[PDB]
């Protein structure tokens, strides 16, 4: 009954292991290891009609290249995540893992990620933070720059807190719903 | 009711760096297979 495998690609919360960990069971990461890929179980039930998702973890690049092919760039929409007080892997994140996208899915949807309202703390940071006139950037901030990009569109917060996360799950597993045809 | 979060979840294959051969260890099942067959150099002693 069609399968949904969204893939990631990058680090530091990319929404891989980061948003199912608590955006999703909520429980924090246990045995620390580089996520090559990591498994998670999940049902999203759109409409009345359980699933079986899981974040598939990967990069595209670090021998990944070869490990690829058991992703599937076809598996689903992209997953991405990336800090949000932190400026300095904003930016990159951006000019450094976007382009990397193409590379597990060069014609697949991708999906953003900024989530950090308990990470936030550094007062070194928004002092830098007005020099590049991006301002205290927030789980709203986020949203504005997908929307330049333009994507799939998404919504939520950091873990430990919860402001809306079913909504970004709408967004996450209707894209990839694939309204089925009646195909003989 | 539309959309639901999901319930369960758990870490099924964790992999990690593998310094034998420049590649992963606990490779899953399928990923080990896919290219190698072990997911830790022999896959577990059953
Ligand atoms: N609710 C929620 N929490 C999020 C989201 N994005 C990130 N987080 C949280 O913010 C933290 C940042 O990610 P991080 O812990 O570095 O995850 P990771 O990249 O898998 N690293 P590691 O492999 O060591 O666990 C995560 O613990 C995660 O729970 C999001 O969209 N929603
Ligand atoms: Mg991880």
């Amino acid at each position: 009954m069609q399968t949904i495998k969204c893939v990631v690609v990058g680090d530091g919360a990319v929404g891989k292991t980061c948003l199912l960990i608590s955006y999703t069971t909520n429980k924090f990461p246990s045995e620390y290891v580089p996520t090559v890929f990591d498994n998670y179980a999940v049902t999203v039930m759109i409409g009345g009609e359980p699933y079986t998702l899981g974040l598939f973890d990967t990069a595209g690049l670090e021998d990944y290249d070869r490990l690829r092919p058991l992703s599937y760039p076809q598996t689903d929409v992209f997953l991405v995540c990336f800090s949000v007080v932190s400026p300095s892997s904003f930016e990159n994140v951006k000019e450094k893992w976007v382009p990397e996208i193409t590379h597990h899915c060069p014609k697949t949807p991708f999906l953003l990620v900024g989530t950090q309202i308990d990470l936030r703390d550094d007062p070194s940071t928004i002092e830098k933070l007005a020099k590049n006139k991006q301002k205290p950037i927030t789980p709203e901030t986020a949203e504005k720059l997908a929307r330049d990009l333009k994507a799939v569109k998404y919504v939520e917060c950091s873990a430990l807190t919860q402001k809306g996360l079913k909504n970004v799950f709408d967004e996450a597993i209707l894209a990839a719903l694939e309204p089925p045809e009646p195909k003989k | 009711g539309s959309i639901s979060l999901p319930s369960d979840f758990e870490h099924t294959i964790h992999v990690g760096f593998d310094a034998v051969t420049g590649e992963f260890t606990g490779m899953p099942e399928q990923w080990a297979r896919l290219l190698q067959t072990s997911n830790i150099t022999k896959s577990e002693q059953k």
